[PDB]
Formats: C-alpha cells, structure tokens, sequence
C-alpha cells in the first residue's frame, strides 16, 4: 500500500507529510528501438505473433547469439582441386561473433582443418 | 572499507524509499527537493525527534487557556530553540541546531472549540553529498 | 624516499587488444580495474 | 642528441592532440591559447595532480555541513596553496607553485539538495618555448 | 570518436573541459591552382573526365 | 579510536586540545607509475584482470627478477661449424641482470661451456 500508515486517533496526532503540493509526479520513458530482420539462416515455423522478442545489451550480446543458435548450411565452389564440377558443402555454427573469423571457419570445415593440421606439421619440420 | 586500513565508512544513509520525479519547472523541482529530503535518514531523524518532543511537551499543555494565536506565539518561540539562522555558523553549532529555518501556522478545527490544526515546516542545514568538477586551463584569466 | 612508486604489469600489445576487444566496455577491462578501480576510484587507495 | 657529448634533451612534450584553429579575433585567439595549453603535457600534468587531490580530499568532506558558499570559501582557500601570484617569483617557487591565478565558482544542482556543480579554471605559469628575433643596426638610437 | 570519454557516474565526478566558449573552430584553406596544358607530344585516348590530375611540388618535380 | 579519551565529569575538568583551528589536515599523494610491457618470453594464460602488479624499488629489483622467473627458448645459427643447415637451440634462464652477461650465456650453453673448459685447459699448458 502506498497510502501511508497512521496510528489510531488521540488528542494529539502527529503525521509526516511531504510538501509536494499539487505537483503531478511523472515517469521517464525509455527510448526503445525494435530491430527486425533475418538474423538466422532460415525462416521459423512459429507464427510471427508467437515468436518473442529478445532484449539485447552490452552485457549479454554474446549470450544472446549463443542462445539464438546460428547455423549455415551452404555450398561453395571447391577450389582445393582443379575440377569445375567439384563443390564443397559446409555446416557452420556460431555462438559468438568470434566464430565468423577464418580461424573458426577452418576449424568447422574438415577439408580445410586437415590442411591447417598439415601446415602445422610442415612448420614443425 | 577504507583500503589498507582498519576503518570503514557509511557514505550515506538513504532509506528504502525511491525518490519521485516531477516536471522540470520551478515548482516541480522544489517538489523533488522536498521529497528527496524525506527519503534520507539523516533528515528524517530530525523530524523524528521533533515529533517526540511535540508529543511530550504538548501533553503537558493540555487544559491550559490557549487561543489560536497563543499556540502560534508559543510554538514559534519553542522551535527557535533548535534553529541556527546565522550567516555562517560553525559545523558544531550546525550539529546541535540542525534547523536553518522553520514555519508554523495554526488554524481552528471548526465546530470543535479548543482543538487546533497545526502545520510545521522546516528547512534543515544541508549535508555535502556529491559534486561535479569541470577543470580548465586558461590564458588571460582575471587574476583571482 | 621522495614518495615515488612503480609497479610492473606484464602485458603484450596483442593481449591488450584481446582484453579491450573482449570486454563490452572499457569500464570492465582488466587494465581499467588495475588502473582506475583499484586506485583512483577506491576510498583509502591512491591514484596512478 | 647534444652533438659531441653524452647528453640529450627533450625540447618539448606535446601530446598527440592536434591544436584547433579559431577566428582571428580577441575571443578566438583566447580560445586558441586555451586549447593549446590543453594539448601540452607539461600543463596537463598540473591538471592531473589537481584532479587527484580533489578526488581524495573531497571524499573526506562528504557528509559535512556544507552550503553552496561554504564550498566556494573552502575551495578558494585550498587552491591558493599552489598559487604564486607575486610580481616576480623565482623559478624554484614557480616550480613548486605552478599556478599563477585560479577561479572557482560553485552552483547548486537544482532538485537535488546537497549536490553541487563546481567550476575550476586555472592560469599556469608559462614555459619558454620559442621566439623570433629581429636584429637591426641603427644610428641616433636613444641611449639605452 | 571526438566526443571525449568519461567514467561511470560517482558521487564526485571530475572532467577536463577546454574553455573554447562558443568559438567556432575553422579550417584554413590552401591555395590550389590547376595548370592545364599540352605537356605531351600527343593527345591521349583517355577521356578528359577519366585522365587524372597530378600533384606537383619541389620535392618531386623531376619524378 | 581517534576521538581522544577523557575522564568522567568532575567539578574541575582538564583536557589537552591541540590548536589546529579549523585547518583541514591533508594526505600527501605519491607519484606512482605503472610500467606495462612484455617482461617474459611468453604470454601468460592468466587473464589480465587476474594477473597482479609487482611493486619494484632499488632494494628488491633483483629479487623481483628472480621471482618473476625468466626463460628464453630460442634457436640461433650454429656457427661452431661450417654448415648452413646447422642450428643451435638454447634454453636460457635469468634470475638477475648479471645473467645476461656472456659469462652466464656460456655457462648455460653446453656447446660453448665445453669450449670454455677447453680454453682453460689450453691455458693451463
């Protein structure tokens, strides 16, 4: 209760009352923006009215990506050989922005990962 | 905790109550000022002791021949006891006399002779509780 | 003897960037904690 | 490097910051003066230590009975500690008291009792950092 | 960023601010001239809008 | 307690009070510098916010080096022979600045230490 409590009436009654006069207190409104876009590699089966919004800030941005679960199934030209009919299909997964670095790309693509392993073996000479 | 010592300190004693925001006008900012004083325990303790003194000392006066302006006169002379309205009283004086100004108004409870409605409003000395500093190098400054 | 002090903090440029890029804001960087938080912004402390 | 010796010297310690150009008027040239002082480390070091002293010493004063003009009075008496406003103080004195003049103004944070807005502006002694000389032979010169 | 960085708000906040008042800083403009002429022994096939200009000064004239 | 103790009140009370007036005592602030740099031969696994700073002064400088534990694993051209493919790997350890002298370098490199031993044997002629 926001009314303020008082004791039962006596001959002498003392009450603290804040002198705000008739001033109407007010609430500051935040500036909220809504970013709408294709943040995944596929459309969702859930209806627009059902899928929920996600609050994002500096202290949880990466957490949000992790929870959103990103995945890319795609095919690129296979240039590790000399055949125009050679194609390479990859299945990339992302938890944070660091996962878009070439370092991560290689680690999630065996056809390159093994070549990196080779590189290290050659360096070890 | 004061780092590297055996001393700690309470930098402020805000109560649980959250301050209210008012419109940014002369009156609205005064409302904020007033409400915030209420939210802080260093000032509420002043009110609390005043309440206690009023309750006690007024019961002693019950049954005395008092007209409306009699209460205004006496209550004024009483509250002055704790007021330090000097140009610059020392912190020790300010401590023992926490108030800077006070105002008292007494009205009659209409249809009930011998009963009165009293309003007591006070302006306490302010505690230093924070500040912002702007530093600037300058040439041709007026010489202090 | 003239109230001069000096502290050593082992850090490479690369990992300075690692930390500054890792943190969401400079106020949460490891270096900020060593310089500001544990010194200038601490009652009873001292400023670098 | 001092040629032919084992001595070197730093002729100046400008920071990374590039000075801003202002309009060639009384006010504009004052702006330039002010900004350039900011761009040089020998002066910024003064500001830096002042900042450090203010932070420390003011925390000690939190909770004291201070009204607006109390801060002006005290802060003035404090900053004078590092001021050397003599006709011609010796370089040693100028070193230990880097400031020539200082100005302090304190305002109230409206709607927030006990909080203040402080402005501190200082005029440091100037370092000799360059000069242009015009030489001329002359007859009938006034005799020194 | 040219805004100037500050720490998170505390009870005592200290900031250096340069007293430039409301003076509007300005940028000095160079005097640039454009010399147009037949510096080669033949016309170029490249369109006028495509051929580029060359910056010349004492330290690179021969270059 | 910094308040100062007094006896219980009597008819005559005597107290010593230092005449400092209203002067506000102040604390001198040191000039502390922070030297940040790559003082070891490798990066640490410990996070920047976790690794601590070390206070250094004239009376403990060497002690600090000893405690910091310095090590250099490196390979140099082996010029003790006439083969371009000959390389020399060393593992140097330092406790104080004296350990960077050639004298110490030789003592920690067997390929040179033995040659110094040889030198002494030849001198002993």
């Amino acid at each position: 209760s926001k009314e303020g409590s008082v004791a039962p009436k006596e001959r002498i009654n003392i009450k603290y009352i804040p002198a705000t006069g008739d001033a109407q207190a007010e609430v500051e409104l935040p500036l909220k923006t809504l970013v709408v876009g294709d943040f995944k590699g596929h459309a969702e089966q859930t209806p627009l009215e059902e899928r929920a919004t996600v609050t994002v800030d500096k202290n949880n941005f990466e957490a949000v990506m992790r929870e959103s679960e990103l995945k890319i199934t795609a095919t690129v030209k296979n240039k590790l050989t000399d055949d125009e009919n050679a194609e390479l299909p990859v299945e990339l997964n992302f938890k944070s922005l660091a996962d878009f670095a070439p370092d991560a790309v290689a680690s999630q693509v065996p056809e390159l990962k093994k070549l990196i392993e080779l590189r290290e073996a050659l360096v070890a000479l | 905790m004061r780092k590297g010592s055996d001393n700690a300190a309470f930098f402020s004693a805000n109560s649980i109550q959250k301050p209210k925001v008012f419109p940014n006008t002369k009156e609205g900012k005064e409302a904020e000022t007033n409400y915030k004083l209420g939210t802080q325990l260093p000032y509420m303790m002043i009110i609390n002791r005043l309440a206690h003194y009023v309750k006690v000392l007024q019961r002693e006066q019950i049954g005395a021949w008092k007209e409306r302006q009699d209460l205004e006169r006496e209550l004024n002379s009483w509250i002055k006891q704790y007021v330090a309205d000097q140009e610059n009283p020392p912190a020790d004086v300010r401590s023992r006399r926490p108030l800077r100004a006070a105002r008292i108004e007494v009205m009659d409870v209409e249809g009930n002779p011998g009963w009165y409605q009293v309003s007591l409003s006070v302006r306490p000395h302010f505690k230093y509780m924070g500040a912002n500093f702007e530093l600037s190098l300058v040439g041709r400054l007026d010489q202090a | 003897r003239e109230n001069n002090k000096v502290e050593i903090l082992h850090v490479t440029k690369d990992e300075l960037l690692e930390d500054f890029e890792f943190a969401p804001e400079t106020a949460q960087s490891g270096l900020y904690k060593h310089v500001y938080s544990a010194g200038y912004g601490q009652f009873g402390g001292e400023p670098v």
